[PDB]
């Protein structure tokens, strides 16, 4: 399995 | 504000992050989860240390802090 990160509004992002 | 990463884990126990910001509502959370397990949201409970998730918590007013964990079970 492979790291899945969504980000809820590019998944690097802090801002 | 920053994002804060939570992971979200199912009752499968696979692992899905989610960035959301202090002041989001969670239910954008839920649905894009509940989107990517192929189920309907309301099939879904969300817990926060065994705590209900509502649909308009934020991570705020549960004192998530990053790498906080969401737990998801069925209804
Ligand atoms: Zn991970
Ligand atoms: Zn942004
Ligand atoms: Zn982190």
């Amino acid at each position: 399995a492979e790291e899945r990160v969504v980000v809820i509004s590019n998944s690097s992002s802090r801002y | 504000g920053e994002y804060i990463k939570l992971k979200v884990i199912g009752q499968d126990s696979s692992e899905i992050h989610f960035k959301v910001k202090m002041t989001t509502h969670l239910k954008k959370l839920k649905e894009s989860y509940a989107q990517r397990q192929g189920v309907p949201m309301n099939s879904l409970r969300f817990l926060f240390e065994g705590q209900r998730i509502a649909d308009n918590h934020t991570p705020k007013e549960l004192g998530m802090e990053e790498e906080d964990v969401i737990e998801v079970y069925q209804e």
